[PDB]
Parts: C-alpha cells; sequence; structure tokens
C-alpha cells in the first residue's frame, strides 16, 4: 500500500504497525570491508527485514516488508525467497502476484530473481496462459533480453507450446535478420519440432539463408545459421554447395564467404576426395588472403588453421 | 608503426550495413562512431601517441573501495564478496600487496558471510550461494594466508554442494534458486581448489555442460540458448577443472571465441551481432589460453608458442585507449561509467593479452610503456597462478572430507 517513492513515505522505525519489533542492524563486524553507506530508506527496510526474518515472522506485515525490500534491491535472493516462504504460508492469492512480476520485470528485466519468481509461479499454478505474450512484450523493448529468450525456451518446452513459435520468429527476424537471438530460436523451434533431418526442411531452411545472406551479404548470424545447420552432417556431403558459394563472389563476397569456403575444403580433405593436395592449396592460399588481408582481426587463427591443414593433408 | 587500430588500413574495417539498416547496425555503428572518435584523438589532436595503464589512479580507487562505498551500490549488497574478490584481484593483479590489516578484516568479513550450512551468501546472515561462495573462496585464496584457508568449513562447503547437486549432473545455483552453467563452475572452482572432490559429485556434469553448447559453436546457461561469452568461459573452465574437455567440440567453440573479436573496436563481445565490451576481454579471451591446453593435452601439432589464437595486441590496444577511466578505475565501453567488475575484469583481460605461458615456450606482448605488464592470471579461476598453487598444496593435504 505505502510506496517508497509516495511522498507520504514514513521509514518503518516511525511506523505505529511496527512498535512491538526491534530492529536487528547488520552485524558487519568491529573494522569493515567492501562496507557500503547506505541511504536511510534503504538501512531502515533491511534492519526491519532481519528482524522479521530471524523471528521468522510469516505475517502480512513481513509480506509487503518484502516487498520494499525488494524494489530497494531486486538482486537479494535471501530476500525472494522469504517472500515465496511468506506467499505459501499466508497461502495468496497467486494470480495476484502474477501482475506483481509482471511489473517489476517490467522495471528491471535483467535480473535472475525477477524471472526465477516468475518461473516458480507458472511452476505453482501450472498455467502458462499468459507467458507468451508477457515475454513478447519484454522482448519488444529488447529483443535480445537473454533471460527473456531463456524464460520463453523453458515456457515452449515445458507446455508444449511450439504451435506459433516460428512465425513469431520469422515477424521478429522481418524486424531484424540480424538478432543472433532469434536465428537461435529458429534453431531451437524447428530442431524440437520436425527436426533438421528432413530434407523438404533442410531445404527450405538453406533456401532461406542463402536469401538472407544476399540480401545483407555482411549479417554474420545468417552464415553461422547457414554453417550450423550443414555442418553436423558434414559440409562436402553438399556438392552444389562449395560451386553456388563461388557464384556470388565477384558481387557479394566478405570474409563470411572465404571461411565458409574454407570449412567446405577442410571437410572435403578430410573425406579422401578428389585431389588431396590440389584442395589443399586453394584452402592454405585463402587462409593467407584471410590472415593477411580480409581478416587480420583473426590472424592468429587463421594461421592455425593454414598450419593445420598441412600438418594432417601432407605425403 | 605501431598502433593497430591507428594504421590507415584499419578504417577499412568499419561496419558494412550492405545498405541494410536495423537496430542491430544502428547501433553497432554508433559504438563504432565513438571508438573513432577515441582513436582519432591521438591525430586530430596533434601529438604523437604512447599507452600508459593509469597504475597509480586504478590503485586508490581499489584502495578505498575496498573499505567503503557509496550508496550507489544498495545493488551489490547481496553481492559483498564478489566486490571483495574483484577488488583483491584487481590490486594483486596491478602488484599491490595486501596489508596484514586489510586481509584480515577481509577474512572476518567473509567468515561472517559464511552460513552455518556451508557456502557464502551475499552478506553477513543471507543464505548461500554458490557465486559469492566462488567469490568469497577466491578472494580467501588471493589472500593465501593460514588464517584465510582457514576460514573455510570444508565440511559444510560439501553439504552445501551436494545440497545442490540435480539428477540431470546440474546444480542449483542456491536452494530453491535455479540452474545455469555458472553453477557448475562456481561448484568446480570451489570444490577443487579446496580439495573435497568426491567422485560422485560431479557426475552427469560435464554431460550436463556438454549440452549447453550449441550450433554456434559456443555455450549457453542451458541447453537451447544462444551461446553468450560469460556462459561459455564458465563450460570451458567447469570442463577444465573436470578434466572433460573433450565432450565438448573444441573446433567449434575455437571458431566462435575468434569470431567474437570485433574487427574495428579489437575487443570483445559476449555474442554474435552484439556490442563489444571490456569485461569480455577476459571471459572471451581467456578461452584461447584454455583451449590452447586443452588441443595441448590431444597432441595438436599446429598451435603456436608465441601467441594466444586471437589478437592481443587489438585487444591491448582497446582496452587502453577505450576502458580506462581518467579519474581510475575501468570500463565497458567510453561513455560508461567506472565499476570494479570491469576493472576486474578488463585487467584481468589485459594481463592474459600480455602473458603467454605453455609448457617450455613463455612470450610476452606489452602494448605502450612497458611499467604496464600486470602480473600473470590463472585463466581458469582467475587469480594468480601462485595463489593457486599454493591453495591446491595446502588443501591437499587435508582429506577430501569422506575420507
Ligand atoms: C547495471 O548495474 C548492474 C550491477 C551489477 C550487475 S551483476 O551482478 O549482474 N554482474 C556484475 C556487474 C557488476 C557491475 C558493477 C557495478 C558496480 C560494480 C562494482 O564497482 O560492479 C556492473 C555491471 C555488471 N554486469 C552488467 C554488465 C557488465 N558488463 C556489461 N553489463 C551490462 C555484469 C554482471 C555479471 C555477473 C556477475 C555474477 C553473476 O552471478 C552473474 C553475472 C548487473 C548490473
Ligand atoms: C562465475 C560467474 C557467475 C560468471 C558470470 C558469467 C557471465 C558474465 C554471464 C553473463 C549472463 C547474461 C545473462 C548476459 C547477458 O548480458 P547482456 O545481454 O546485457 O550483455 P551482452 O549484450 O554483452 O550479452
Ligand atoms: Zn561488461
Amino acid at each position: 500500500f505505502l510506496s517508497l517513492d509516495s511522498p507520504t513515505y514514513v521509514l518503518y522505525r516511525d511506523r505505529a504497525e511496527w512498535a512491538d519489533i526491534d530492529p536487528v542492524p547488520q552485524n558487519d563486524g568491529p573494522s569493515p570491508v567492501v562496507q557500503i553507506i547506505y541511504s536511510e530508506k534503504f538501512r531502515d527496510v533491511y534492519d526491519y527485514f532481519r528482524a522479521v526474518l530471524q523471528r521468522d515472522e510469516r505475517s502480512e506485515r513481513a509480506f509487503k516488508l518484502t516487498r520494499d525490500a525488494i524494489e530497494l534491491n531486486a538482486a537479494n535472493y535471501t530476500v525472494w525467497h522469504f517472500r515465496r516462504v511468506l506467499l505459501r504460508s499466508l497461502q495468496k492469492d497467486l494470480q495476484e502476484e502474477m501482475n506483481y512480476i509482471i511489473a517489476i520485470i517490467e522495471e528491471q528485466p535483467k535480473n535472475y530473481q525477477v524471472w526465477h519468481h516468475r518461473r516458480v509461479l507458472v511452476e505453482w499454478l501450472k498455467d502458462p496462459s499468459q507467458e507468451l505474450e508477457f515475454i513478447a512484450d519484454i522482448l519488444n523493448q529488447d529483443a535480445k533480453n537473454y533471460h527473456a529468450w531463456q524464460h520463453r525456451q523453458w515456457v515452449i518446452q515445458e507446455f508444449r507450446l511450439w504451435d506459433n513459435e516460428l512465425q513469431y520468429v520469422d515477424q521478429l527476424l522481418k524486424e531484424d535478420v540480424r538478432n543472433n537471438s532469434v536465428w537461435n530460436q529458429r534453431h531451437f523451434v524447428i530442431s524440437n519440432t520436425t527436426g533438421y533431418s528432413d530434407r523438404a526442411v533442410l531445404e527450405r531452411e538453406v533456401q532461406y539463408t542463402l536469401e538472407m545472406i544476399k540480401l545483407v551479404p555482411h549479417n554474420e548470424s545468417a552464415w553461422n545459421y547457414l554453417k550450423g545447420i550443414l555442418q553436423d552432417r558434414g559440409l562436402s556431403r553438399y556438392p552444389n554447395l562449395l560451386n553456388q558459394l563461388l557464384d556470388l563472389q565477384p558481387s557479394h563476397s566478405s570474409p563470411y564467404l572465404i571461411a565458409f569456403l574454407v570449412d567446405i575444403y577442410e571437410d572435403m580433405l578430410e573425406n579422401q576426395c578428389d585431389n588431396k593436395e590440389d584442395i589443399l592449396n586453394k584452402a592454405l592460399e585463402l587462409c593467407e588472403i584471410l590472415a593477411k588481408e580480409k581478416d587480420t582481426i583473426r590472424k592468429e587463427y587463421w594461421r592455425y588453421i593454414g598450419r593445420s591443414l598441412q600438418s594432417k593433408h601432407s605425403r | 608503426e605501431p598502433l593497430y587500430s591507428l594504421r590507415p588500413e584499419h578504417a577499412r574495417e568499419r561496419l558494412q550495413d550492405d545498405s541494410v539498416e536495423t537496430v542491430t547496425s544502428i547501433e553497432q555503428a554508433k559504438v563504432e562512431e565513438k571508438i573513432q572518435e577515441v582513436f582519432s584523438s591521438y591525430k586530430f589532436n596533434h601529438l604523437v601517441p604512447r599507452l600508459v595503464l593509469q597504475r597509480e589512479k586504478h590503485f586508490h580507487y581499489l584502495k578505498r573501495g575496498l573499505r567503503q562505498l557509496t550508496d550507489a551500490y544498495e545493488c551489490l549488497d547481496a553481492s559483498r564478496p564478489w566486490l571483495c574478490y574483484w577488488i583483491l584481484h584487481s590490486l594483486e593483479l596491478l602488484d599491490e600487496p595486501i596489508p596484514q590489516i586489510v586481509a584480515t578484516d577481509v577474512c572476518q568479513f567473509l567468515e561472517l558471510c559464511q552460513s552455518p550450512d556451508g557456502g557464502f551468501g551475499g552478506g553477513p546472515g543471507q543464505y548461500p550461494h554458490l557465486a559469492p561462495t566462488y567469490a568469497a573462496v577466491n578472494a580467501l585464496c588471493i589472500i593465501g594466508t593460514e588464517e584465510a584457508y582457514n576460514v573455510i568449513n570444508r565440511e559444510k562447503l560439501l553439504q552445501y554442494l551436494y545440497s545442490l547437486k540435480q539428477p540431470d549432473g546440474s546444480f542449483l545455483m542456491h536452494v530453491g534458486g535455479e540452474v545455469d552453467v555458472r553453477s557448475a563452475y562456481c561448484a568446480a572452482s570451489v570444490a577443487s581448489l579446496t580439495n573435497i572432490i568426491t567422485p560422485d559429485l560431479f557426475e552427469g556434469t560435464a554431460e550436463w555442460i556438454a549440452r549447453c553448447q550449441n550450433w554456434e559453436g559456443g555455450i549457453g546457461g542451458v541447453p537451447g540458448m544462444e551461446a553468450h561469452g560469460g556462459y561459455t568461459f564458465c563450460g570451458l573452465a567447469a570442463l577444465v577443472i573436470l578434466k572433460k574437455e573433450r565432450s565438448l567440440n573444441l573446433k567449434s567453440l575455437l571458431q566462435w571465441v575468434t569470431s567474437r573479436q570485433m574487427r574495428f573496436e579489437g575487443g570483445f563481445q559476449g555474442r554474435c551481432n552484439k556490442l563489444v565490451d571490456g569485461c569480455y576481454s577476459f571471459w572471451q579471451a581467456g578461452l584461447l589460453p584454455l583451449l590452447h591446453r586443452a588441443l595441448h593435452a590431444q597432441g595438436d601439432p599446429a598451435l603456436s608458442m608465441s601467441h594466444w589464437m586471437f589478437h592481443q595486441q587489438a585487444l591491448q590496444e582497446y582496452i587502453l585507449m577505450c576502458c580506462q577511466c581518467p579519474a581510475g578505475g575501468l570500463l565497458d565501453k567510453p561513455g560508461k561509467s567506472r565499476d570494479f567488475y570491469h576493472t576486474c575484469y578488463c585487467l584481468s583481460g589485459l594481463s592474459i593479452a600480455q602473458h603467454f605461458g605453455s609448457g617450455a615456450m613463455l612470450h610476452d606482448v606489452v602494448m605502450g610503456v612497458p611499467e604496464n605488464v600486470l602480473q600473470p592470471t590463472h585463466p581458469v579461476y582467475n587469480i594468480g597462478p601462485d595463489k593457486v598453487i599454493q591453495a591446491t598444496t595446502h588443501f591437499l593435504q587435508k582429506p577430501v572430507p569422506g575420507f
């Protein structure tokens, strides 16, 4: 009821309702390290919180108190734990608790505790009806929020809510085709629904990914998706690919194009193919175009690659 | 001649947005903007560069913070051991010795942090949790004394760890808490340094960690999730402690870290198509040493014995030119504020980019002035290699509580 930023706000030590209970100051010891010089507001709330925690007071007023402790420091997992113990004791309305954690997440989306707590609710309520849409709204503010994706996966898994996700994925990729969190999501949907071991699907996928690489050749996320779906199986399984990437080289070049060619040559040479010493030179060559001109931030990696190729495709 | 970010060729490394613009590109374009400003500073001004690590400024910042903090740190009130660790570790890197005065007060404080059920919490009488238990134990080892070692109640540390261990080989971050690879690595860091690894403890763990490696090559927080630096570091590191690196596909892991150095900025991003950030100087770059050791326990004959598989010089150039606060302390990127987390990890990162060790071969690279060299850091634990030696050797003397 009495908000922390209300101008009527009163310290807990000035509140009638708390007259009967002595604050427990933090014991930092005789001469302390990393001491935080807490504001009055903050130290007041936490002194009283230690008191309720010690006495294990399972009461409505303690419950409202945890609210305030959380608002002052949403990272205090001890406080969240006590709030959960209080949600069970005082047998509180969880629907209402959901509206609370909706509000807080919306305020502090990059916090572990806040999402963990939501998760425990959904688990107790056994009910995901609000989640996709919720997540969708945070994700509408930060399309890359790690916990929001983590929460989303967890929900989709638990409640088998796969049916509409790929279409979520397409809406986001449309709005930002560079969103690597969305490409990870695509991989997660497909890999758990149809799977990548279905030829129509592997095709539709690969055709999509090239179509993206066309529109925006320098987006690495498409490139990593393409490599990620094929390489399980072995790039040399797909002989058109080497050729087709060779096509768009003039009109669409990039260090990703060259590096993919090298991954291809790598797979060929390990599969005992046409020209063991031949392919080796195409590879080793581009290893220098990358190490020395086209991708020098990685020079040290490319020289390891050239040098590994040699060290195992020589004889 | 002499500084790679300033070379003319380098203007070329700037974003090609293939004329298609999204939030991602706009935003990356923006940092490249501010970073170019910082690089171009040295020209436009009219005097030559020479790069200094503001040591004394960092030191006064650290020395003070170890003792007392403004209320800007209310939100790190559940992370106090972290503050100890971050600050002590920055001190030991800058090579500043810890007075017995401070060492012993840290000692006593971490002790107040210790739960009667094992582990440590974020502050006195908070419940125990793995991140602070990991911070406490590292801070205690940075300290290295008998007093510091003796603070840890190993019996309970093992009870605590077991109480968090899940059927699928994973761990809770804390009772009623939740799971994520961090917990694996913390458990591993703390169990190993204090010699409490029993045979069953990490069973299933390496396989759980392995499941977190994804289609990108790196590791995500839990299976299915995007590859990310912090989590990848924890994964690999937990796997090296466990001596099960082999479980991962180390080749795509490598291809993944390496792709995370930004070509223009020279620093690292936590994940693909996101933004450079100085703390990744350790979480990402510190993979390369871990990967080097692991390919090496497999005869990989093609490894360098001068360098890690990243542009050491560019990382250094980024940390020095872009992540240094004139006032003292270090930062994510220009325009952000100081903090002890970034002071810690930018420096841990600079040390890694300076020092190559690998059996016989030692080789350094110290950009700008040579007073810039930091003390080396152990890449599994991110305390100094000696403090690791010292504490294992000591804990190796009592038996695994069991025995
Ligand atoms: C915006 O303020 C914060 C403060 C702390 C965090 S954190 O505990 O989740 N953690 C460490 C971290 C610490 C700082 C920081 C602030 C002040 C100090 C001491 O001087 O250190 C700042 C950020 C921060 N983050 C967020 C971040 C880091 N780099 C870019 N960002 C946006 C990282 C985070 C790492 C972490 C630590 C422990 C853990 O169990 C999980 C993650 C996150 C955001
Ligand atoms: C031992 C231990 C606890 C280590 C900490 C591991 C660590 C650094 C984890 C990062 C986790 C996370 C949710 C990042 C997202 O930040 P973001 O999305 O704001 O940042 P980004 O854009 O760089 O990913
Ligand atoms: Zn950072």
